[PDB]
């Protein structure tokens, strides 16, 4: 099994680097509608905690 | 004109002189994760002419379509569009001996 | 291409953003040069080295 | 080449050449029950190679 | 097989490749002989001692 392995692993660490590739730009512009809903959040959160802190 | 095959940015380069069009295209290859049938069904799309494309070792038997291309680009094939039969010499590498290979594919067959 | 040639519809844009090119629309060919980058995806084709750290 | 239009058994025959095997071809027209875009889809359908046709 | 009984198209062909078969293709029955190597001095120390003196 490890004389096998040697022979059968820097192709497969290539499949699994470009097939890494295409599911981190794939969940990249799933994410991308979410992350300007987030921030518009996040905006009104740190104001009402500013006036906490004012106060 | 003629077919010529040449290495950019350590990827084939093959640019094709194609019949109904008559401009010289240019089809860029991944040398592990594509195919010959890929190539074939690139050449077959891109300008829909071609109802008949193949790949034939220079000893008369053809390639199938499911052979890696780096298999492919070691020696010379004959690229047949439709009518005519394209002789398509790739460049030679850095590769090792015939006493040594045999020694490594005996190895890998017999693991 | 810079040299002239077509390029073909198939070819994928990361293999085509790796040099400069030409994009001719209807009149005009405007010349595009993409920033350099330095790798993506470490795949190119075998080497002497591979089955020299194969064996 | 020519594009030659004659006539064989009282109907119209066109030779004309088809770019992406350079083989010619005849058509055999109809002039009554045929018209001119029939005849360009049918030129069209022998060679896909033809996206552009025109007539003037 | 050799013997006649149809083989599955489950079975792998590391599998197939351990003994001869025919190859039906239309109605030509193609007997395929693979070059097979031995079993009778296929005792795995002496195989691993043969991949040793290999590498």
């Amino acid at each position: 099994q490890q004389l096998y392995t040697t022979l059968c692993i820097e192709q497969h660490q290539l499949n699994k680097e470009r097939e890494l590739i295409e599911r981190l730009e794939d969940l990249k512009e799933q994410l991308a509608p979410l992350e300007k809903v987030r921030i518009e959040i996040s905006r009104k959160a740190e104001k009402r905690t500013t006036l906490v802190l004012w106060g | 004109d003629d077919v010529t095959v040449v290495y950019q940015n350590g990827l084939p380069v093959i640019s094709v002189r194609l019949p109904s069009r008559r401009e010289r295209c240019q089809f860029t290859l991944k040398p592990i994760s594509d195919s010959v049938g890929v190539f074939l069904r690139q050449l077959q799309e891109e300008d829909r002419g071609i109802d008949r494309v193949a790949i034939y070792s220079p000893d008369g038997v053809r390639v199938a379509a499911s052979t890696g291309i780096d298999l492919l680009l070691l020696d010379d094939f004959k690229l047949v569009i439709n009518d005519l039969t394209y002789h398509v010499r790739p460049p030679k590498r850095d590769l090792l001996s015939h006493e040594n290979a045999a020694t490594l594919n005996d190895v890998k067959t017999l693991v």
